[PDB]
RNA sequence: CGGAAGGGAUAACCGCUGAAAGCAUCUAAGCGGGAAGCCCGCCCCAAGAUGAGGCCUCCCACGGCGUCAAGCCGGUAAGGAC
RNA sequence: GGGGAGGUUUGGCACCUCGAUGUCGGCUCGUCGCAUCCUGGGGCUGAAGAAGGUCCCAAGGGUUGGGCUGUUCGCCCAUUAA
RNA sequence: CCGAGCGCGGGAACAACCGAGACCGCCAGCUAAGGCCCCCAAGUCUGGGCUAAGUGGUAAAGGAUGUGGCGCCGCGAAGACA
C-alpha cells in the first residue's frame, strides 16, 4: 500500500514580488500553496506550505491589463454587477489582485480555501515578524 | 548646444543652462551620447517604432537645449471692443465679453508679459508648458468664426 | 466638526422679526468628554460626550471605573463625534451660534409592522369595482419563468421606523444658554424624549 | 429639509509637444482640458468581514479526580437571566 | 443596386408541454435594454443672435391630466423640459 | 453512429463530432483522441518566425502610410522624394 503520511510541521516561505509577472508567480505560489512540490504529496490530508509574499504592488503585467483588465462583484440586488479595472485596486487594496488570483487557482474544494488562509499576502515589505522566512524566487 | 550642461542619467537627462536646469525623461533603449560639447543619440536597431523614438527624442532633447538657452515665448493678438487685458502683478485678468473678468494664474516656470492691452506675451522655459499655456488662453475665447474678436495666437484670420 | 447630545423637548411657533416661524426646541445639557480617542490609541479623531446625570448604583458596571477614568459624574448616554476635539472638559449650546445650520440624527417613531401602503406609500387597488380582496394589497410582485426569483431589496410590508434618520440643514435659530436650550428649523426625528445628536451640516 | 457643492479618473471631443514620414498630424512615448454620468463625498445597513476587527473599563487562581494529551464536577467573582 | 445587425411584428418548421404552460386589454408592483423624447457634454451646418437641422457621447433621473372605443393602436382636448 | 453502446476517454457540461466495442478481478506497464503553467494527469521543453488586437475567445459587402516577407517597373551622387 502507497505511503501514509502523518503530521508535519508547516513550512512557512518568504515570496518576493516585484517584477513578478501576476500569472507566472500566482502559479508557483498555488503549486506550493498545496504540498504539491514535496514528493510526500496527499490530495487528503492537504498540508501545503504557508506561503507569505510581500511587494504586491510591485508586480507587473504586460501590455493593456492595468486599463484593460476587469473585475466583478455582484451583490444579489438589481444592477449590483459593480464591476473595477486594474488600477483602481492598485489604488484601493493592492493586495487583493494576487490574492484573487491565486485563490483562482485554488482548488474549489472546502480544503482549498483551508489552502488560501495559509497564503499571506501585503506590500511593505516588512511581514508580520514570527520566524520562519525561507526567502525564494 | 553652446554653453550648456546636459548631464547624463540612466532613464533621463538633466539639462543646464542661463534661464536653469530643466528634467527631460528619456527613453530606455535610447542611447544619449555626450560628443565633444555638443550631443547625440542612436537606436538599439532600425525597426518602425524605433524610428519614432530617435527622432522624437532628438527633437526633445533639443528643447531642453533651447529650453535653458534663449527660452520660449509666445504672442496673443485681441479683436473686439472692450476686448483687452490687464496684467495684474503675476497673473493677468481680462475682460472679454463676460460678466466675470477672466483671472488667469500664472503657472510656475511661465511668465507672460503684457507689453499692450492687445499684445500679450508668454515667456517660459519649456515647449510643453508654453505650448499649453498658450492654448489656454485661446480656450477662453475662441476667434468668433463671423468675424474679429477673442484672442488669437499670430496666424490667419478666421473671417 | 461641532457635536453635542440632546433630547426633543417639544416645539412650538416663535417669531422672527415680523413672520411666524415653526421651530423644534431641543435640549443640549452639560455634556462631558470622557474620552479623546487619537489616530494613536485608536485609528481616528473623536470624543465621547456624556449627559445625563445617574443613580451611583445604578452604575455599578465597570463603566464606574471608566467614569473614574476622567473623573466625571457618572452619565446615563455616551457617544462619540467623528473628527472633533474641543476644548474644556464639556461642550455647550454656546457652541452653535444663531444662524448656523445643523443636521441633527434621531430614531425616529415605531410603527411596527406596517403596511405596504403605510409604508413605501404605495397606491394599493380599487375600492368598488375589482374584487374586495386586494383593497391595500402591493399586488404583483415578479415576472415569470424568468428571473423566477425577487429581487433582493423589493419594497414589501414589514416592521417599519423606528431607525436611525437624519435630516439636515436645519437653521439654528434662538439660542437659551440661560437653560441650555437650542431651538431649530422644526421637523425633527425622534419622540418627545428621544436622544438626538446635533452636528455640523454640509453647505460647503 | 434633501437632489448638491467639492475632489479624482473618463466618454465623445477641443488642444499642447512630436515622430515614424526633414513638411504635416491630438498619438504611437508623454501632457492638459471636458458630461445630469464612473469612483469618493451626503443619508441608512453592516465584524456570520468563520479574513469573526478596535479602544476604554471590571473579575482572575485548582479546591477534588486527569501520571500525559483532551476533559469532568459543585461553589464562585465581575457581570448576566428568570 | 448591394452587405449585415436585431429577434418587437406577420409568416415557415412542428422539437418539450393535450393524465392542461389561463388566453386581450385595464389595475397594482415593477426591473432591464439603448437603436435616447427630455435634461447634461460635443463636431458639422445652407450655424449672425435666438431658434433649428443632422450626427456623436451619454441611462442618472424624468417621461402629465382628460374626451372616444373592451381595445392594444389611434384621432382629438389642455398643458409640458419631454 | 444513436436506436439497443444516456458503459468508458476527449470535446467544460451534450444520444449519435474524434478515440475506442465493457465476461469479472489487480494500489501493473504501453498507448488513442486531445493534451503536457494552476484548478487538473503530463515540457513555464527545444529551434525559427508572425501578432500587440485580449486578435486568440472564431460575423459580411466595403473601407484604411497597421506591421512583416517575396517579385516587377520608374527617378537617383552627371545630384533623386519632401
Ligand atoms: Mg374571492
Ligand atoms: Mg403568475
Ligand atoms: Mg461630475
Ligand atoms: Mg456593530
Ligand atoms: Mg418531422
Ligand atoms: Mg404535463
Ligand atoms: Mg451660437
Ligand atoms: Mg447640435
Ligand atoms: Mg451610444
Ligand atoms: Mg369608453
Ligand atoms: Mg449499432
Ligand atoms: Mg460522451
Ligand atoms: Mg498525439
Amino acid at each position: 500500500k502507497t505511503y501514509v503520511p502523518k503530521q508535519v510541521e508547516p513550512r512557512w516561505v518568504l515570496i518576493d514580488a516585484e517584477g513578478k509577472t501576476l500569472g507566472r508567480l500566482a502559479t508557483k505560489i498555488a503549486t506550493l500553496l498545496r504540498g504539491k512540490h514535496r514528493p510526500d504529496w496527499t490530495p487528503n490530508v492537504a498540508m501545503g506550505d504557508f506561503v507569505v509574499v510581500v511587494n504586491a504592488d510591485k508586480i507587473r503585467v504586460t501590455g493593456k491589463k492595468l486599463e484593460q483588465k476587469i473585475y466583478t462583484r455582484y451583490s444579489g440586488y438589481p444592477g449590483g454587477l459593480k464591476k473595477i479595472p486594474l488600477e483602481k485596486m492598485l489604488a484601493t487594496h493592492p493586495e487583493r489582485v494576487l490574492e484573487h488570483a491565486v485563490k483562482g487557482m485554488l482548488p474549489k474544494g472546502p480544503l482549498g480555501r483551508r489552502l488560501f488562509k495559509r497564503l499571506k499576502v501585503y506590500a511593505g515589505p516588512d511581514h508580520p515578524h514570527q520566524a520562519q522566512r525561507p526567502e525564494k524566487l | 548646444p553652446k554653453g550648456v550642461s546636459v548631464e547624463v542619467a540612466p532613464g533621463r537627462v538633466k539639462v543646464k543652462g542661463p534661464k536653469g536646469e530643466l528634467e527631460v525623461p528619456v527613453s530606455p533603449e535610447m542611447r544619449v551620447v555626450v560628443e565633444e560639447g555638443v550631443v547625440r543619440v542612436e537606436r538599439p536597431s532600425d525597426e518602425r517604432r524605433h524610428k519614432s523614438l530617435h527622432g522624437l527624442t532628438r527633437t526633445l532633447i533639443a528643447n531642453a537645449v533651447k529650453g535653458v538657452s534663449e527660452g520660449y515665448s509666445k504672442e496673443l493678438l485681441i479683436k473686439g471692443i472692450g476686448y483687452r487685458a490687464r496684467l495684474v502683478g503675476r497673473a493677468l485678468e481680462l475682460t472679454v465679453g463676460f460678466s466675470h473678468p477672466v483671472v488667469v494664474e500664472p503657472p510656475e516656470g511661465i511668465t507672460f508679459e503684457v507689453p499692450e492691452p492687445t499684445r500679450v506675451r508668454v515667456s517660459g522655459i519649456d515647449k510643453q508648458k508654453v505650448g499649453q499655456v498658450a492654448a489656454n488662453i485661446r480656450a477662453i475665447r475662441k476667434p468668433s468664426a463671423y468675424h474679429e474678436k477673442g484672442i488669437y495666437y499670430a496666424g490667419e484670420p478666421v473671417r | 466638526m461641532k457635536g453635542i447630545l440632546g433630547v426633543k423637548v417639544g416645539m412650538t411657533r416663535i417669531f422672527r422679526d415680523d413672520r411666524a416661524v415653526p421651530v423644534t426646541v431641543i435640549l443640549a445639557g452639560p455634556c462631558p468628554v470622557v474620552q479623546r480617542r487619537t489616530p494613536e490609541k485608536d485609528g481616528y479623531t473623536a470624543v465621547q460626550l456624556g449627559f445625563l446625570p445617574q443613580n451611583p448604583k445604578r452604575v455599578n458596571r465597570p463603566l464606574k471605573g471608566h467614569f473614574a477614568k476622567a473623573g466625571v459624574e457618572p452619565v446615563r448616554i455616551l457617544r462619540e463625534i467623528r473628527d472633533f476635539n474641543p476644548e474644556g472638559d464639556t461642550v455647550t449650546v454656546e457652541i452653535f451660534k444663531p444662524g448656523e445650520r445643523v443636521d441633527v440624527t434621531g430614531t425616529s417613531k415605531g410603527r411596527g409592522f406596517a403596511g405596504v401602503m403605510k409604508r413605501w406609500n404605495f397606491a394599493g387597488g380599487p375600492d368598488s369595482h375589482g374584487a374586495h380582496k386586494i383593497h391595500r394589497h402591493p399586488g404583483s410582485i415578479g415576472n415569470r419563468k424568468t428571473p423566477g426569483r425577487v429581487y433582493k431589496g423589493k419594497k414589501m410590508a414589514g416592521h417599519y421606523g423606528a431607525e436611525r434618520v437624519t435630516v439636515m440643514n436645519l437653521e439654528v435659530v434662538d439660542v437659551i444658554p440661560e437653560e441650555n436650550l437650542l431651538l431649530v428649523k422644526g421637523a425633527v426625528p425622534g419622540p418627545n424624549g428621544g436622544l438626538v445628536i446635533v452636528r455640523e451640516t454640509k453647505k460647503a
